[PDB]
């Protein structure tokens, strides 16, 4: 849009696809065309039942939540802040 | 966080879905520089992301099989204990996760921006829980007002959703507020090819939610409300 | 987290210890769909990392100095006070980390799994430490099949291993669990060149382990047992 | 194998090439050939003296554990969950 | 300089360009130019007036400390170790 | 973290400012291989950053709006209530953060390697604070020792500096140390060209960090000691 | 020659010289499949270019000193001696060059065509020369056809040009027939960028002659006829 | 337009930029963006005083032709038929 | 096979690849991969009805020649020596 | 022209055509380094690339409409009148054109070369023409192997094929001797890829034009010496 | 020098590298990197022993001619003016 | 042709000869701009050649077997019978070809030029036919001038050389002018790699033909005249 239009100028393109077929890709994995991204907005939450295992039984929710709704099934979650 | 330049949100600047043009804000923030920013509830563009990506039933264009999605997000988990009294520390009857998006007025300077926020919930009255959300907008509006004091950058808008839970006794939840940043699919895009990479984002750019949909042969999952966080 | 689609994993796909074609299940695990889940050891794996990285002294194809790794990982902490009754609240006598790496029966629809877990060890008796890693693997197994059924993947093996320490009185320990996502170098592939890309991985998809080592003429530090980890 | 043959129809490869003479490198890092990825199992623990300052006292039993066995020495380690 | 010389010969380069017009481009991000980077020291420190919402506080102290002395706005930070 | 072969620092690889051929070490450290490693105060390549990337005000290559910059980083947050005597256990009157960089010798073998830190501060004596960080240095310097130890890595020298603050009744603190890796515009770069990629890393490695200012136009924002971290 | 898959004709496909839209057949002539070609003064092409590329005094768009532009050309050179009543066997009064573009109906199976011819003229007579010329496109017409016939091609259209001269006394003539095979500079194109490929082509494909030139800021040179070949 | 469209499928596409300011490229000549080439006609004649040094005629009367009219100046001119 | 092998040292390779469905493509042409090229020996003749124009007469022949048995069609040809 | 490094024969290196190891030499030639070079007539490989390219009616992988071959090339054009004792200068009852092939022992220090010869005949006894052409050979062997001498190359075969034909009375013939120059096209090469290009080469280098035939559905019309040239 | 520092800003370069050992390149063939190239002047003659066969003589003495001196062996020689 | 922008020479612009900064005019030509253009014999320039591609026995930097250069080149083609006093049309005792090189005074506007020329000589006494090409340069010279004027080009120097041979009785001679376009190896220019392409043209920038061959290891062929075109 006229917004490219002058981002252009400054050496700046929004063009993010993924060379895969029907998927959708991480921005900055290798093989995707274009220097920009699209992003979202997904908030959920999940539960399971307590065992002892704190660290498992937070691996599980936290799958059964990134599962929920938006499904990023299964996704190598990288952080920035 | 942040969504600058190089970015575009799915249902506001791509896909977009009508509820922008037909909501109201639910109050405003004084921004530095003196205006109001309109503070709406983001229900429309979670909903929009649902319809792109598809469900673990009703699977779309969800991210490749053990890809690397990097993401702006954060979390927070708890326990819920069996009836219990004594309630620990960090325990609660349920959990809860937000998050907001502040375009900037002029995007060739300032970069929009991502604020996101989790919490444990103390009553099991659900009911009563909604209100302490229904106020934390205010608080968020105002860390967020503070950011752009900070880099001096200026919003227009700004929307805001959350995701709560209540865990059974013995049950722990798991809260997530989480931006991805990816690469759309060719076959996502009508009429696209993979030799016209620019042309493709117009397209994009153009197709509402709704039209994109229909062009693609896809049910809206949305529906009517059909989805609660 | 997962591997998928765009992996394969040293010691198994590529670089294959006999190691796995001579291993038997230490159990079975009830996935969703019907079928069992057998679990092995996975030390063949780990060994095999060993062998291509190298070790601080015989160095061999580890990653670049100063190269950025990304790793699904996780780890743990604690402290081991001077003999002191008083054992605050995390501290203990030892600390140890699992890992868990789960291949889908269609790795063109699922991704294959990890599942990592750590902790820190209450009894200074080691003997009894390994005994509850020993039960460890059921609860990791189930944890695990909880996800497939999230996903409806489906898994065919399943790899799990560990590693622990006990702290002398006042050592900190660090456990770790790691799974790092690398390329490989063009040396380390025989009879491989930059211009042939395709060719070699196929190369690597066939050199066992033992081959490899004898081809490239490295010794074998896994030898026999060799290893504690 | 017989199975790129089918991720190579779905616009999927798993080449992944280090420029380097020797050294391996990470998953996304610029200058490397293919679209995928090798991956492994370390798991390894270690331990230091405990000194006051807390941080430190984890940055070297961390680097110690790193050191441990499968070496992966001195590198700048992302996390993905 | 006489160092590059001798990486140059194990396949290592140094160059880390960005294409875009007076801005600093983060390492990986697509379209930059070489397989090197570069780096620098920053340590600062910001706050704010203690409310209820934690999370929030530090986000806002965190944003105020990026933006204080050596600039690094609205960035994206991600995590190495 | 590290910094190694794909890597330089502003200020000292590039852009260096005199203040290396001047500076003298504060004390040394006994390194494995058993030469000393001298320690310096940060102070000048902090600085350097500054005069490149600009401040809020005075802006000048910072990384573009919403890019993602990788940091090396770490961070700490505390709170000092309203004068309240019952001071909670993660509270302060002040928080620090420490960063080091130490180079290698060769950096064929061995990449150079960051340490970082940061804390709470106890007694409202600032002045006391001080003192505190004037000591940590030599706590840094062992640890930097073990690590290079645990790698058989040899410095020469290994610079160090830290950011504090007191923090008000009711504010909360926070404390960030953090190394940044990016990549440099053309504009940036005098008499560079797209075209040109290592001869215009050649130019920076040569332009000393006042030139650099010169030739650009820049006026000094270090000044004399006019920053304070 | 050929123009196919790969192409576009300045003037016609982009650039196009409403010329096109208001020129009438010179006659026809009866393709292998039974229809009819109309056949064209190739005027309107020719003066496109030159609006393109711009003159020796007027330059534009012409292109680098040094660069290698491959041509589908032919040529012809020939002596007119000093009144000379022997006037040996190649020599003559003056020389001409024609050239043909036949556009096929279907471009996806068939490319486009391009036949040229060039010769020598005898009689000092320039009027009739012209004669001779009117009636050469009927015989190329026929060529055409032939090869059509030879590919199974159809075309629609087909427009044929030419360019002569008379040699003073002692004037050595070289009749040139080229077509050149390009690609477009950036700031040829309105609105267009680096980062715009496909984007940048639909622009051209848009944009008829005249408004190029006013969008551009050029002043038509074809003008009225201005231009003789 | 609708015709390229149908090309795209068949991995055709004809996009040809010259990296060029202001200059017009060779199709072939690296650095070249695109896959595809535009094409003109041009047609005209130009006539040097007859030396004896017949190659030599020819390269003037050649050089005064590309330069007459559509200006094909300094080129160096390949030839396809 | 056991030559490429000794080419690649070189670094020399002789792969030749055409992005285009069905169509082979000239060497030299963009978007081709691989740095080779794959040749072959085509000898044909053609005849046309002599009129006056030599030229096209020519053309016309070869075009006829072209088109007979091995088919290279609607091809610019280059010519090397 | 050359076929050097860079380059494969289709029927030879590629979809070999059996016909090569079932050929018997029609003579040899000395070669400088005192070996024989054997003489075969290159039926196979004519026939072979009429396999892969199909014809104007059967056609197959023929160039892209419009694209650019490159070819190693010559040719021959002349006129044989309607009867007319007056057969001016380069007027014949035929035309012919002739192709060589002579690959190196040592491809890695050597390029193979390409020789080809054109011509034009004088006795409208097609019978005698043969005979001219079976002598031909000879002729070619010999240039042949100057040429090896002038740049010390050695050849170990070397294939020679022809075509001719005789015009009627009024007819201009124009014979032709091409080497093209390609790159393959996906769909040609079974299961292959455009993410495998090495690999790809390796199934050429393997599949013999019999199996190639099959393995694509492809009818042989060389068939049992169908093919006149 | 001085003058590419003025090239590039129009977009031109003048770098003609050869990823072959030894070997020198023609410009435009694949694999080179670097816009530019670099030319000489090559001047020579040969002769061959009058055959009948006009063709080969010349491909000969063309041959020998190539072989004298500045030596361009085995190449397919492009012709452009 | 021309060389301009995209273009160096070999011996002048890189590796350059000292003969050059040593050479005087033969005599100058008057420039339409109304400036002298110095004629210099191209003697340097051909010898450099030489040096850097090597000979059939001393091979060096030479083209790759069945690479595809481009050459701006022209030739001739010439019988000399067996004494015969009927020396039929174009026959002759000996055959000669020239060439020239003018660079221009701004490269950035216009490119340097290449004019060639080649033809057959008369009388056996080559003593004699020296003085027709020592008078040619003069003919060409006025060449150059007229073409420069037809583009408004301007030289600075210009260098001439030819190349000529006597053929026996009943040998055909073939006299060639040939600038061909080639791309530089690595290992021809000292301290470079692969990975600093700027920076290599440079080093050849700075490289005087003496101190390469020097650096190369390589013994001056062109030695004082040795070599005879
Ligand atoms: N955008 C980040 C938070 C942020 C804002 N300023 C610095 N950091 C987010 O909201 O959470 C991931
Ligand atoms: N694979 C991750 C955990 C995981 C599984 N599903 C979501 N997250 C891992 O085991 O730790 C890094
Ligand atoms: N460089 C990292 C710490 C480090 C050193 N060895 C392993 N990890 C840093 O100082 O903090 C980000
Ligand atoms: N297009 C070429 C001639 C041609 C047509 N068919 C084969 N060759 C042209 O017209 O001249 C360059
Ligand atoms: N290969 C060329 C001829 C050749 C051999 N040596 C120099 N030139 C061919 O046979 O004709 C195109
Ligand atoms: N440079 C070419 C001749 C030329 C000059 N102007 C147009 N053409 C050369 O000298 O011969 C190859």
């Amino acid at each position: 849009s006229e917004l490219d239009a002058k981002l252009n100028k400054l050496g700046v393109d929004r063009i993010a696809i993924s060379p895969y077929k029907q998927w959708t890709r991480g921005y900055m994995e290798p093989g995707n065309i274009g220097n920009g991204y699209v992003t979202g907005l997904k908030v959920d939450a999940g539960v399971r039942d307590k065992s002892d295992n704190n660290v498992l039984d937070g691996i599980v929710s936290y799958d059964r939540a990134e599962t929920k709704n938006a499904y990023i099934g299964q996704i190598n979650m990288t952080t920035a802040s | 966080x942040f969504t600058g330049v190089q970015g575009r949100v799915i249902g506001y600047d791509i896909l977009r879905s009508p509820e922008v043009d037909k909501a109201k804000p639910l109050f405003t923030e004084t921004q530095w520089d003196g205006s109001e920013l309109p503070i709406y509830d983001a229900k429309p563009l979670q909903d929009a992301l649902v319809e792109y990506f598809g469900t673990e039933q009703d699977r779309r264009h969800y991210p490749a099989p053990g890809s690397f999605i990097v993401c702006a997000n954060k979390g927070v988990t708890a326990e819920r204990p069996k009836n219990d009294a004594d309630m620990k520390p960090g325990q609660g009857y349920g959990v809860w996760s937000a998050i907001a998006i502040s375009f900037a007025k002029d995007p060739t300077k300032d970069s929009s921006m991502f604020v996101e926020d989790a919490g444990v919930w103390e009553t099991p009255n659900e009911d009563e829980l909604l209100e302490y959300l229904e106020g934390r907008r205010k608080a968020m509006a105002k860390s967020i007002a503070e950011c752009g004091q900070d880099a001096h950058a200026s919003f227009e808008s700004s929307w805001i959703g959350f995701a709560y839970t209540m865990m059974e006794p013995g049950q722990i939840g798991n809260a997530i507020t989480v931006a991805p940043y990816v690469s759309l699919p060719i076959d996502s895009i009508p009429g696209g090819s993979i030799l016209t990479p620019d042309k493709d984002m117009e397209i994009m750019e153009n197709l509402t939610m709704p039209e994109w949909l229909e062009k693609m042969g896809y049910k809206s999952l949305s529906a009517n409300n059909a989805l609660k966080y």
